[PDB]
């Protein structure tokens, strides 16, 4: 079984984990690993942000709630929620109606 | 072509709309719609809390529906709980 | 005796109320009154959207969660939260750091 | 010049940063900071929920702090609560 939503969440978890498990604490990302995840797995959603390393660094500093220079999964999932939000907003940018329709989302 | 991670996030948007487009406001999941959502999309340890309890928790502005931003609260909570349980 | 936050919330409530009491149900906004509030009290935050009567109509339809063609205060305050978020987002638009700094917000201000 | 309403919304941003810029992450209000925020910014009928209770409700991703979007949950709830009480005499 496993629902669409559960599969989706597993993807998020497994994508994080593949980077986090490599070095140091196995369930946190360091700055280079975060930059790598963003460069590879968010190459479309964060295309323009990827062009500026300082922007990406500021994004990480923002998510790093406990300020220990690492990203936990709890800190990271806020980024996922923000991009999901931004993609849906893009789907409705300049929406005039009537009824419900989605334009292309982020990275499209 | 979107990445597997990106496609998951867009699929999360699709999941919401399977329930929000049933009736009324297109970005409103009403209490009966949330019950359907939870029974269908969420694991037992999430449904265990109860549909009515989840609705009270998610309906932040108490307008009788879960909009998309409120839905993302549930996604965040499920994500954290699932990561916690794949740890063990 | 009121805190800064309490005052700001009072301002949202009293601005809503000034329009909701005019016609129909005294505690909900119809489309006419909603358009008036947006064109007047959100003339800067929603300057681009105020050009378009259709866009303002769609915003209200989106906010109208119980689908009764009127906005309760509960429905309305989501627009307030969205614009507050959007203003803060704009303050951080293209932020490279270092440290924490705000640029001007929505409607440049 | 921004309207009174628009100024109210930017002032809500200002209120958050009075507590978030105390220490640590610039968009993180920690448990002690929130207790300070609640005691200074909210009425007793909000504070009577309990500072620890509010924190658990607002910390959606359970990362130990309230960020700006989590803070807006509190703002919304305060707004709805306030509008409700101003309809009661
Ligand atoms: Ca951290
Ligand atoms: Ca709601
Ligand atoms: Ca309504
Ligand atoms: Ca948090
Ligand atoms: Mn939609
Ligand atoms: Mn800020
Ligand atoms: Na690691
Ligand atoms: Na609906
Ligand atoms: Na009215
Ligand atoms: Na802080």
């Amino acid at each position: 079984k496993m629902s669409q939503l559960e599969r989706n969440i597993e993807t998020i978890i497994n994508t994080f984990h593949q980077y986090s498990v490599k070095l140091g604490h196995p369930d946190t990302l360091n700055q280079g690993e975060f930059k790598e995840l963003v460069r590879k797995d968010l190459q479309n959603f964060l295309k323009k942000e990827n062009k500026n390393e300082k922007v990406i660094e500021h994004i990480m500093e923002d998510l790093d709630t406990n300020a220990d220079k690492q990203l936990s999964f709890e800190e990271f999932i806020m980024l996922m929620a923000r991009l999901t939000w931004a993609s849906h907003e893009k789907m409705h940018e300049g929406d005039e109606g009537p009824g419900h329709h989605h334009k292309p989302g982020l990275g499209e | 072509m979107l990445t597997e991670l990106e496609k998951a996030l867009n699929s999360i948007i699709d999941v919401y709309h399977k329930y929000s487009l049933i009736k009324g406001n297109f970005h409103a999941v009403y209490r009966d719609d949330l019950k359907k959502l939870l029974e269908t999309e969420s694991p037992q340890y999430i449904r265990k809390k109860g549909a009515d309890v989840w609705f009270k928790e998610l309906d932040i502005n108490t307008d009788g529906a879960v909009n998309f931003q409120e839905f993302l609260i549930l996604v965040i909570k499920m994500g954290v709980a699932a990561h916690k349980k794949s740890h063990e």
